[PDB]
RNA sequence: GUUUGACCUCAAAUCAGGUAGGAGUACCCGCUGAACUUAAGCAUAUCAAUAAGCGGAGGAAAAGAAACCAACCGGGAUUGCCUUAGUAACGGCGAGUGAAGCGGCAAAAGCUCAAAUUUGAAAUCUGGUACCUUCGGUGCCCGAGUUGUAAUUUGGAGAGGG
């Protein structure tokens, strides 16, 4: 049953990497088309929040950092549409 | 190097080859179509014409069962938008998703670099007189 | 259970600083002059306490009284002013510099040890800004420096400088590495 | 002096030392109230170059203001100055400077001078603020941030707001009629 | 075989008409790179090097009436200054154009281009600067528009026309049209001795 | 002024390198100046500012392993 | 020293000494901010950067001694009036909107900090007390300040010396 356990490891990783935010969806859209390749994202992946250890810090401090360490960047309607469809889950309701 | 027409020396730098770097805001187009809606070509069995003008036959001749399976359980790489080179969804690779997730929650992006390099005091080595 | 908000805030700050990784420019302190050499420095500095307001006032009144009826060199004293200390530093006039490790604004003192080592002026980190304050007739100064000294204490000052160089400057030069705050 | 070194260091806000300092202070202030007095300024050089003095009568206050805007047309710096002047009614606001910022809020430090204190009144270099004409300078946008937002400057770029948009609009939109018509 | 790249740079003061002209030129040329601004002159060569670009086009303007253009090979090639006076933007409704963006252009040069060494030099510069490489990254296979160049009264006239067919071909004017003079020629890229002056 | 330059160098050494500066020096070490300049003129707006930053990073790298 | 105090932060007094609300509002400084009306009915547009509403001052307010205007034989704080000029210029380039340089005149005043060690002496000052030639001055006392209070100076430069 070694392979069975290995499959669950990838499933857990995938669930923790799937796009679930509007900003993430916009980044994925820009990566798909030739607007911003991997190098462009890597260059842009350096901001005020980089180089911040979080494994040792207390949970009550990370939670404060979690909800106060975000950047509001220009979102796109096309990307916002994709996340709405992804979140999508009837005769009785009709 | 040789001089200019009037008593001015000039270094003849080698002619620069107009090649494209791995990241120069230009991707492997391969389709020659711009930012036009993909509504066209739906009835035709091809998607535009690539460089030099030959038909790009549509390879996304999938089955109904495959489409339904990919509709309920969306692929991990699913991104919605279609690819310019074919009607199949431009699904992103897991490596790209990993980088996207790292960027989206303030993780390290340029790996293999130590975030805690010692402060090499280059200036303190010297001493004033 | 509940405690005062400020007490909880300061305890959280302490347990965060103990657990937060800091660049080597920070945590350059916490490697400080030992108790022995610190006590020796205090003893040496205890003989050069700056004249307090009362002492200066009484001396001036006594001098005026003698003058009313009808030469000594500059009194050597410790220099503590941050602006004056940083002015003696970068000019090579400073011989011994003491740095407090518990300054509230860390940025005010982060560069001082680096500048002192760059200028080749002996420097030492001592725990407690109050201790510097207690010997300067002030609550705290965060810094202390020495200038021209009496011939009797010249040998003591030289020995203290040599001891500081052997103990703290040379031993803790490795402080550049080992990012502080890595305790589990 | 150390003021030059502090000024040079502060410019490198992205530096690791200042990065950690800001990462700590953002939580330290967030744990505190929105507005609270500060015992000493976290940026002594900036306050000193802004006219602040350590003598009695000067107070340093810390304030928090939300970010964002379906639109707004005033700087967060001016809003913070107004919100701190609306509490210390007996204090005169001179200027303020940035000390830290957050994704959801921005933090600014404002120096306050009390005209009632005799030391300020007896000081010829600061007694000028005791005049009632300077009352609630922040509320009228007379501070550095207020003047910058108002556009008070010189040159063609500020003709419409060289001496106040409302004042110039009123002056120019008037049908002057002299006794002897021109 | 042929491979070339072009760099587009505009100084402060480019009016909306000149900006539209530059934008449509960047659309007609698929091997073109655009930059935000320029302030001061030799720095332009470095910008082309940063992109490995073999050509650079600079739209100088002393005042916001008279457009000026510089065409040169950044590395060590000569530069020519053009005092463009007439200018028609791509946003004119009088011309109907369905030209494919970045398609192969067809040049048309009269005999005056071969009448002098500098005329030949400018002809070659236009040929390789405006001639999209056959294997350009953003080029298109089919041919749909052509470029016409004619020089009379010592100044070169620029025209562009789209091609059309019927059920044996016809063409209709498209794109911008303007007149360019020859002001100054330099041996080197934005430097060196002044070889030619009108 | 020599004193001003000394103070600026001391601040730069003590302050360190910002994450964008860190990436700039990393690209200089592991790559050429082309990518470094392209990133500098993408974070910074003016070209001369990017050139000055690149020159400063090059000087820092040169002085890091020397003396 | 299984102790004591230094500090730093934070509280309380019907504590000693103080200040703030509010009213008025023609003018001043900001915030907020529509519509009726008008043009090819009204998409941009005019009404409007207005009324209403909100906050802050005085007898005036604001601004004011250039990161200014110009391209010349240069002007030389700000404000106000005439001209500039119904001009430059905007304007689904349709209605309409609309300056600014300079020139003529009422008035003129320029300045103060940061950043330099007083280092042969924090030389500074809030407050309590006893007096007096009481819008304040002297002695004494406590405290604030060295994370900077005294003196000089800042593009007209300036500073240490002979």
């Amino acid at each position: 049953s070694e392979e069975e356990k290995n499959q669950t490891k990838k499933e857990k990783h995938s669930r923790d990497i799937d796009i679930a935010t509007v900003e993430a969806m916009t980044l994925a859209h820009q990566l798909a088309l030739g607007q911003k390749n991997k190098h462009d994202l890597v260059d842009e992946g350096f901001n005020r929040y980089t180089f911040r250890d979080t494994e040792n810090l207390p949970d009550w401090f990370l939670e404060d950092e979690k909800e106060h360490s975000k950047i509001n960047k220009p979102i796109t309607k096309e990307a916002a549409m994709a996340i709405k469809e992804k979140i999508k889950a009837p005769i009785k309701k009709v | 190097y040789s001089k200019y027409a009037d008593g001015s020396d000039r270094i003849i730098k080698p002619e620069i080859n107009p090649v494209y770097d791995s990241d120069d805001s230009d991707a492997e187009t391969q389709n020659t179509i711009g930012n036009i809606p993909l509504s066209a070509y739906d009835e035709m069995p091809h998607i535009g014409y690539d460089i030099n003008g030959k038909r790009i036959m549509r390879p996304a001749k999938g089955s109904a069962l495959d489409q339904l399976l990919d509709s309920i359980e969306l692929p991990e790489g699913w991104t919605g938008l279609l690819d310019k080179n074919s009607g199949s969804s431009l699904n992103l690779t897991k490596e790209e998703l990993e980088l996207i997730s790292k960027i989206q929650r303030n993780e390290q992006t340029d790996d293999s670099i130590n975030p805690y390099e010692p402060l090499i005091d280059w200036f303190t080595r010297h001493e004033e007189v | 259970v509940k405690w005062p908000e400020y007490v909880r805030v300061q305890r959280q700050k302490k347990i965060l600083s103990i657990r937060l990784k800091v660049p080597p420019t920070i945590a350059q302190f916490q490697y400080t002059l030992d108790r022995n050499t610190a006590a020796e420095t205090f003893k040496l500095f205890n003989k050069y306490r700056p004249e307090t307001a009362a002492e200066k006032k009484e001396r001036l009144t006594k001098e005026a009284a003698a003058v009313a009826e009808g030469a000594s060199p500059k009194p050597y004293a410790v220099k503590y002013g941050l602006n004056h200390v940083v002015a003696l530093i970068e000019n090579k006039k400073a011989k011994l510099v003491l740095i407090a490790n518990d300054v509230d604004p860390i940025e005010l003192v982060v560069f001082l040890p680096a500048l002192c080592k760059k200028m080749g002026v002996p420097y030492a980190i001592v725990k407690g800004k109050a201790r510097l304050g207690t010997l300067v007739n002030q609550k705290t100064s965060a810094v202390a420096a020495l200038t021209e000294v009496r011939a009797e204490d010249e040998a003591a000052l030289a020995k203290l400088v040599s001891t500081i160089d052997a103990n703290f400057a040379d031993k803790y030069d490795e402080v550049k590495k080992h990012w502080g705050g890595g305790i589990l | 002096g150390a003021y030059k070194y502090l000024e040079e260091l502060q410019r490198k806000k992205q530096s690791d030392v200042l990065r950690f300092l800001q990462r700590v202070r953002v939580w330290e202030y967030r744990q505190k109230n929105v507005i609270h007095r500060a015992a000493r300024p976290t940026r002594p050089d900036k306050a000193r170059r802004l006219g602040y003095k350590a003598k009695q009568g000067f107070v340093i206050y810390r304030v928090r203001v939300r970010r964002g805007n379906l639109k707004y047309q005033r700087s967060l710096r001016a809003t913070a100055e107004e919100r701190v002047g609306r509490r210390a009614a007996n204090l005169r606001v001179l200027n303020s400077y940035w000390v830290n910022q957050d994704s959801t809020y921005k933090y600014f430090e404002v120096i306050l001078v009390d005209p009632q204190h005799k030391a300020i009144r007896r000081d010829a270099r600061y007694n000028w603020i005791c005049d009632p004409v300077h009352k609630h300078r922040e509320a009228r946008g007379l501070t550095a941030t207020g003047k910058k937002s108002r556009g008070i400057n010189k040159g063609h770029k500020f003709n419409n707001t060289k001496a106040g948009r409302r004042k110039t609009w009123k002056r120019q939109n008037t049908l002057s009629l002299w006794r002897y018509r021109k | 075989m042929n491979k070339q790249r072009t760099l587009l740079i505009s100084s402060r003061g480019v009016n909306y008409r000149h900006r539209h002209l530059i934008q449509d030129l960047s659309g007609l040329l698929p091997h073109s790179r655009k930059e935000p601004k320029l302030d001061t002159l030799q720095q332009l060569n470095e910008i082309a090097e940063l992109y490995n670009c073999n050509n650079v086009l600079f739209f100088e303007a002393r005042k916001h009436q008279d457009l000026y253009l510089w065409l040169s090979k950044p590395p060590n090639g000569p530069t020519i200054k053009f005092y463009i006076q007439n200018l028609h933007t791509m946003d004119e409704l009088n011309f109907t154009g369905n030209c494919l963006k970045g398609s192969r252009p067809v040049l048309s040069f009269d005999q005056r281009f071969e009448s002098s060494p500098h005329y030949q030099l400018i002809k070659e510069l236009l040929v390789h600067n405006f001639g999209v490489p056959p294997n350009a990254r953003k080029s298109k296979p089919f041919i749909d528009h052509v470029m016409s160049f004619s020089i009379v009264d010592d100044k070169i006239w620029v025209r562009t026309y789209e091609i059309s067919h019927s059920t044996d071909i016809s063409l209709v004017e498209i794109g911008p049209r303007f007149v360019m003079t020859v002001i100054l020629i330099l041996e080197g890229s934005f430097g060196g001795p002044k070889i030619y002056e009108n | 002024s020599n004193r001003t330059k000394f103070v600026r160098s001391l601040v730069r050494e003590i302050a360190g390198l910002s994450p964008y500066e860190r990436r700039l020096i990393d690209l200089i070490r592991n790559s050429g100046e082309k990518r470094a300049r392209k990133v500098a003129k993408k974070r910074l707006g003016s070209f001369t500012r990017a050139k000055a930053k690149v020159e400063e990073m090059n000087n820092i790298i040169a002085a890091s392993r020397r003396h």
